[PDB]
């Protein structure tokens, strides 16, 4: 296997876009699954967004090669030729050109059995009515959610950029609207279906009051975008790479975020009516694995919509349906 | 895209509201069917400019002038004849006074074939009967003699006023079929 | 002029603003005070104006199912599942379809019939609209809606639409009848 100089990411020699551009016939013929789908709205002229900032953490060197999640970008081919210079180094990546809205495209990439779908707009926007800044993202989300796959569209997991916070109310129906509720309480936010760029300005405030905290964001988020990687990118040559030394590859054992289900495996007895602290002490002890919070169904009995409990108290009761956020070396 | 957004806003705020929306292009209608509380059987509706605008022109190629027959028959006009109008202008206007209405037919129409119901409407009642609701709901225009008009079906009429059409709800084959002047067909005899 | 006549060419025109109808045709009882639905080019069916469509919103509110009767008559039957087949974005799918599908190739359609010749001609020869109506429906199952008649009764190739004549209304062998048919 081949890596980028610093050893922090998986790497390939470059290649023209036409080497992994695909037609619907080809995309549907390759039986791909457990993938990430990126629905990218752009005109040929729209600003760059650096899909490298998405693909790069999805290709970190901690993962073994077979567990790298394959990725399909769905979007405007002319826009995709401007971005491609930054992406060409990555493995298991391809493009299906055209609109993300035509369901021919969505079915040809097996949206029914991806592990995630991402809705992103690169178009110009806030230069419009502030309520209408993200028509595409909302219309795409409903259009996915309404599909049926025979042999289920509401079960498809997806994440959406919101360009204005108040638009979150549209993403989901069933809900005590209470349009008075601020974003951090709304159901689509508390489930993690929404995300809003408005959060980033609050990071400025925090990084002032608490300086080193922002470094702990970047270590967790990027898989370790180091200063010397930033220097290697600053030399403008693109990502350098090869069969790097064992002294470099020793860094392929960082820590990473994972989810563990309590439904089966060595933790199941804690899922069967245990308390969070019992799980916490046990797991850290036997596996060196550090537990952060729970991701739990709302309709406890289910609807495939859960919510995030950050850091439960010691005695907090568990269910075999729960999933645990954890930091791991596995 | 902007007009869709609205319907999403309005439907989200109060689910069961009746909405009528003007779309420009045909394929944009697909997006309305994705909204969870959109239902045209329940009674929401979308009128499409490119669908109707060219559709009228198209029917006018199959039958010249038909575009105007349609455009008047589905819009209010004022029949106000005056003596200085030409003969042709007066006949034309009376024709522009025509409107569509719908009504439930009398039990007197039970198990007739559609041509019989139309002959009775035209000759006996002075009403032109186009079409019927039939069960499971569907709309049928000039049905074949193989159908029967079932009880409490709704019919589609062309007439002067809704009041003029009410005769089709009242008419009785026993009690009133003998009557000459139609301006008394509403009665307790049935 | 075509040698071996340009005024005889039938045509339909979009008008984007209603008042422009006066230009389409010269020889008129010009009367610029007259609203569109009375003007000669509109009453002949040479003009059409997108302004009509906003009145359909008003009607579809007051009378809900009426707009479905527009779309069945106009589109030849753009059904909900055809709209779904177009919504799947693949374009129109097709083939040598089954007899169970092809059974729908017998809907009703708009047609015009001339009274000049064929089995109706005696009604054109000084009959009354109701005689034609009852006869035609009876023998052919064909339903008659109105007349399209010349102005210069004697002609100029310019006619006008009579929606739904009364029973006794007199016919001429020059007339054409709007009809709903299976033929």
């Amino acid at each position: 296997r081949k890596f980028d100089s610093t050893g922090m990411f998986h790497w390939c020699p470059d290649r023209p876009l036409n080497d992994c551009l695909q037609d619907r016939s080809q995309a549907s013929a390759s039986g791909l699954r457990n993938h990430v789908v990126v629905c990218l709205f752009a005109d040929a002229a729209s600003p760059l967004i650096g899909l490298r900032n998405l693909v790069m953490p999805l290709r970190a060197s901690n993962f073994h090669y077979h567990e790298l999640k394959p990725t399909i970008i769905v979007g405007n081919l002319d826009y995709l030729h401007r971005e491609w210079k930054t992406l060409q180094n990555f493995p298991k990546l391809s493009i299906l050109p055209g609109s993300p809205l035509n369901r021919a495209n969505l079915r040809a990439v097996n949206i029914n059995l991806c592990d995630m779908c991402v809705i992103v707009s690169a178009k110009d926007r806030n230069m419009e009515d502030p309520n209408l800044v993200d028509k595409e993202a909302i219309l795409c989300s409903l259009n996915i959610k309404a599909m049926t796959f025979d042999d289920a569209g509401a079960n498809v997991p997806l994440i959406t950029e919101l360009a204005n916070d108040s638009n979150v109310q549209f993403l989901d129906q069933d809900d005590d609207d209470d349009p008075d509720t601020e974003l951090y309480m709304t159901q689509p936010f508390a489930c993690g279906t929404a995300f809003a760029v408005s959060v980033l300005d609050s990071l400025m405030s925090t990084s002032y009051f608490n300086d080193n905290a922002l470094t702990l964001i970047r270590t967790l988020i990027t898989g370790g975008a180091t200063p010397e990687l930033e220097q290697i990118l600053a030399e403008g040559a693109g990502m350098r790479g090869g069969y790097c030394s064992p002294a470099v590859l020793a860094n392929r054992d960082r820590c990473r975020v994972a989810q563990i289900s309590l439904f089966d495996g060595p933790l199941a007895q804690f899922g069967q009516g245990g308390h969070y602290g019992e799980l916490f002490v046990y797991a850290l002890r036997h596996f060196g694995i550090l537990c952060i919070g729970l991701y739990r169904f709302r309709d406890t009995n289910p609807s495939s919509k859960r919510y995030v409990i950050t850091n439960p108290p010691e005695d907090f009761p568990l269910l075999p349906t729960d999933q645990v956020y954890v930091l791991t070396y596995k | 895209a902007a007009n869709i957004m609205r319907v999403i806003s309005i439907k989200n705020y109060h689910s069961d509201i009746k909405v009528i929306v003007q779309l420009l292009q045909y394929h944009n209608k697909a997006y309305l069917l994705n909204i969870p509380s959109w239902d045209w059987k329940r009674g929401d509706d979308a009128v499409c400019v490119a669908e109707l605008k060219l559709g009228f022109i198209a029917q006018s190629c199959l039958a010249p002038g038909f575009s105007t027959l349609m455009a008047n028959l589905f819009t209010m006009r004022s029949y106000k004849p005056t003596p200085e109008m030409s003969q042709w202008q007066t006949d034309y206007m009376r024709g522009t006074g025509m409107e569509m209405y719908t009504e439930y037919l009398s039990s007197a129409f039970n198990a007739l074939t559609f041509p019989e119901a139309a002959e009775l409407c035209f000759s006996k009642l002075k009403l032109l009967l186009l079409a019927i609701e039939v069960r499971e709901s569907t709309l049928a225009i000039n049905p074949g003699p193989k159908v029967k008009i079932e009880n409490a079906t709704q019919g589609f009429f062309i007439a002067e006023s809704a009041e003029e059409v009410k005769r089709a709800f009242y008419y009785c084959k026993n009690c009133h079929a003998n009557v000459s002047d139609v301006r008394q067909i509403k009665k307790c005899k049935c």
